[PDB]
């Protein structure tokens, strides 16, 4: 049928906030059609700050607009912070229902990267009377998006067999992550070598092992 | 003002079915036709359907005529989602909302899908604690791997109900056939290595139920 | 003119050219029909007033 012939991105930044000109591939731009903006973060779900074309959302700040603009759904995060951005979801119901369209991702100034908080212990003894070696570097609270894995395998960076952890939106607000350097009982147990190497945003850090 | 208080990612066969709930909580869902939809997860959400306040029947989207199905938990004015032939292509997200001014005005949770063969396991306690050698400073690395979860997946919190914040557990990865659900956190050194938090992982659907303390390194 | 029904408000009952709001109802809780003047309509039949 239709679609948001917009910005299935925005552009929201420190100072101001991004109001995506959603044109129409629909038709004209309006509110019975229920052109919304929908925001959303890591943690996957879209919430309203502004729909049904006049309407404002409930826990919303002074962030967002919603409504048809340019001409077509205009969703505007605008009045983008550190908790003014978000990816959203384009309303579109047409006296049905609001489901997605194209969706602005709008921006917002913040997140200032520091180095990965990287946690250093061992892989279990159980893992290693079990024939496996995982040892665990993390990097978690991690900013900017940049994850440094150094698998020292055999002490120096070998990948016969290591594993990384999951980049995820977490309670440091932004990257992290587990990686167990990966080594055998006596694959892993011959050499006692194992290095789990944290880099933060271009820059290395090593950890060896401990027994 | 909809909350689909709902359930997370269950898992089904190949054509088999399953009901994936959301009862209505925060909002008037028994007077709220709101949206119970699918989640194609490359795009987002996925229009499967709303359920009318009243009658607690759905309407049922045009790609939802097919796997979503229609069910009224209205002791909330809720619904589920139910799941009729478990697809190939079916391992995506849900979500549920309920508002007034036709498009939904709040966007509650739903849960993921995965509708694929796996083994009968799920992922167990292996931990990533503070060393023989330090594992101390102003705090200690903790954390813990529940690996193998096959069906998976084991959730993994840090302290397992009596801590919350301070774990930061990471997502269940597919490696090996398995799901490593597990995290990592910056754990107590001003804490331990007396008092700890009891990291836990729990998943049911394989039978794994793993909490690690305050467990020495060496 | 409407000719509205009242399930969740009697503010659905409506009479009007004239719109409103509805709270937790659609039609299941609402009732709406064309009730309005301007035609004396003199010999309606299988179309029940």
């Amino acid at each position: 049928q239709a679609v948001v012939t917009q910005e299935s991105a925005l552009t929201t930044s420190p100072g101001e906030t991004v109001t995506l000109t959603c044109r129409s591939n629909i038709g004209a731009v309006t509110s019975s059609n229920c052109a919304n903006w929908v925001q959303e973060k890591p943690d996957h779900f879209f919430t309203g700050l502004i729909g049904d074309t006049n309407n404002r959302r409930s826990g919303v700040p002074a962030r967002f607009s919603g409504s048809l603009i340019g001409d077509k759904a205009a969703l505007t995060i605008t009045g983008a912070q550190t908790e003014d951005e978000a990816i959203y979801f384009c309303a579109l119901w047409y006296n049905n229902l609001w489901v997605f369209g194209g969706g602005t991702k709008l921006t917002v100034l913040g997140q200032p990267k520091s180095s990965p908080s990287v946690t250093l212990f061992p892989p279990s003894s159980e893992e290693l009377e079990t024939n496996k070696a995982t040892l665990v570097c993390t990097i978690t609270d991690f900013y900017p998006g940049v994850v440094t894995v150094d698998w020292k395998v055999d002490g120096t960076p070998v990948t016969q067999g290591m594993e990384t952890t999951q980049p995820s939106k977490q309670s440091n607000n932004k990257y992290m992550a587990s990686s167990y350097l990966t080594l055998t009982a006596r694959a892993w147990e011959r050499h006692s070598s194992y290095s789990c190497q944290v880099t933060h945003e271009g820059h290395t850090v090593e950890k060896s092992l401990s027994r | 003002q909809i909350q689909l208080v709902q359930s997370g990612r269950e898992v089904k066969n190949p054509g088999e079915t399953v009901k994936i709930s959301c009862k209505a909580s925060g909002y008037t869902f028994t007077e709220y036709p709101m949206l119970w939809v699918k989640q194609a997860p490359g795009k987002g959400f996925r229009w499967m359907g709303l359920i009318y306040t009243n009658t607690g029947e759905p309407t049922y989207a045009e790609e939802f005529k097919g796997r979503f199905v229609f069910s009224l938990e209205i002791s909330a004015s809720t619904a589920y989602l139910q799941i009729n032939n478990l697809t190939n292509e079916d391992t995506a997200t849900y979500f549920c909302v309920r508002d007034y001014f036709i498009s939904l005005d709040y966007w509650g949770q739903g849960t993921t899908l995965t509708v694929s063969s796996a083994k009968t396991t799920a992922p167990s306690v292996y931990p990533l604690a503070p060393v023989c050698g330090g594992t101390t400073g102003s705090s200690v690395t903790l954390g813990c791997l529940v690996k193998g979860y096959f069906p998976e997946p084991v959730t993994l919190t840090w302290n397992s109900g009596s801590l919350s914040s301070g774990v930061h557990t990471f997502p269940a990865l597919l490696q090996s056939g398995l799901y490593t659900l597990s995290s990592s956190v910056t754990v107590t050194s001003n804490t331990w290595p007396s008092q700890t938090i009891t990291c836990n992982v729990a998943h049911p659907a394989s039978s794994t139920k793993v909490d690690k303390k305050i467990e020495s390194r060496r | 003119t409407i000719r509205y029904n009242c399930t969740c408000g009697r503010d659905n009952v409506g009479t009007t050219s004239t719109d409103k709001t509805i709270n937790t109802c659609k039609i299941d809780q609402c009732h709406a029909a064309v009730t309005s003047h301007d035609k004396w309509q003199f010999t309606s039949p299988f179309v029940p007033r």
